[PDB]
């Protein structure tokens, strides 16, 4: 850990992240240029500490998250095209993940869910073109 | 008239189960306790269950369901569904299950999870 430094305002700190969970509910394409505007990502998690506090703080909607796959065959992979390596097996037989109270599903990209960004930290600012 | 924490309209009363599940699974838990998915009656009662939701879920799952081999969506109650009644936004080239968004109506993925009301009378 490089150093201490908070997350910006409606952001939650968590490990080496900071997490956004949206107000309101969209499709996942929208979700993600969202996400992507805010020079972020639709949320990922890497330790299990994340997941935990994805999952309690979620409440009572369902929210978006970063994992696509082509097809009901093809593997699960992030918003950057790392493959999903993560023992929380996503339910559905569908192509675009979200947060269940119980666990992550998937669910076709209209349906209607609000979103959660992530983004890593850092105390100044280092910007994608 | 209504059973304690549900809510009644319109001669109907409703339940929120707070808890999300699939279209089958949400089917069988209210035809398990005397009651049935959502059979939307008019543009009226989606609105009262829309704000009822409307703090707790982004969409919920109605009495109402695509299949294949009929290429007709279906009530739980038997009858297809009459087209001039509801516009339903989605694919429907494999099965689907219909959930009321907010402004909408989708076909959805019958496996994906969500919040279901029940109904009786
Ligand atoms: C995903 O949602 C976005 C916004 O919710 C939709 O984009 C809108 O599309 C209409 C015409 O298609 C425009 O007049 C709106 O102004 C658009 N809004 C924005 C913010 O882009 C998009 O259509 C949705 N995608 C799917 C697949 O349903
Ligand atoms: C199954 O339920 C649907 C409603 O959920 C019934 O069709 C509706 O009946 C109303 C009231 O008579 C009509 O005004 C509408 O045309 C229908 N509503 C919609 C939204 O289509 C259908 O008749 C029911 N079947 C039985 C056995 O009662
Ligand atoms: C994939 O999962 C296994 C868990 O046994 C682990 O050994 C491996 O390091 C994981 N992949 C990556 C990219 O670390
Ligand atoms: C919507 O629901 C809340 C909570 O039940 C209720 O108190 C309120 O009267 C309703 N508002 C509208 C606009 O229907
Ligand atoms: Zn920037």
């Amino acid at each position: 850990i490089t150093g201490y430094a908070a997350c910006p305002r409606n952001w939650i700190g968590v490990g080496n992240k900071c997490f956004y969970f949206s107000e309101y509910a969209s499709n996942w394409t929208f979700s993600q240029t969202f996400c992507k505007a805010q020079e972020a990502e639709l949320a990922r998690f890497d330790t299990e500490e994340e997941l935990n506090f994805l999952s309690r703080y979620k409440g009572s909607f369902d929210y978006w998250i970063g994992l696509h796959r082509e097809s009901s065959e093809h593997p699960w992979k992030w918003t950057d095209n790392t493959q999903y390596n993560y023992s929380l097996s996503i339910r559905g037989v569908e192509r675009y993940a979200y947060l269940n109270d119980i666990g992550i599903s998937s669910a076709r990209v209209y349906a209607d869910k609000r979103w959660s960004c992530s983004r890593l930290n850092s105390g100044t600012h280092h910007h994608h073109h | 008239k209504c059973p304690k924490d549900w809510h009644s309209h319109q001669d109907k009363c409703f339940h929120v189960s707070q808890t999300s599940i699939t279209w089958k699974g949400s089917l069988a838990d209210c035809g398990g306790k005397g009651a049935t998915l959502l059979l939307v009656q008019d543009q009226e009662e989606l609105r009262f269950l829309r704000n009822l939701t409307k703090r707790i879920s982004s969409s919920f799952w109605i009495g109402l369901s695509y299949t294949l081999s009929d290429e007709k969506w279906k009530w739980i109650n038997g009858s297809t569904l009459n087209s001039d009644a509801l516009n339903i936004t989605g694919d429907t080239e494999k099965d689907s299950c219909a959930s009321v968004s907010q402004d909408k109506v989708l076909s959805e993925s019958c496996d994906s999870d969500n919040i279901w009301i029940c109904q009786k009378e």
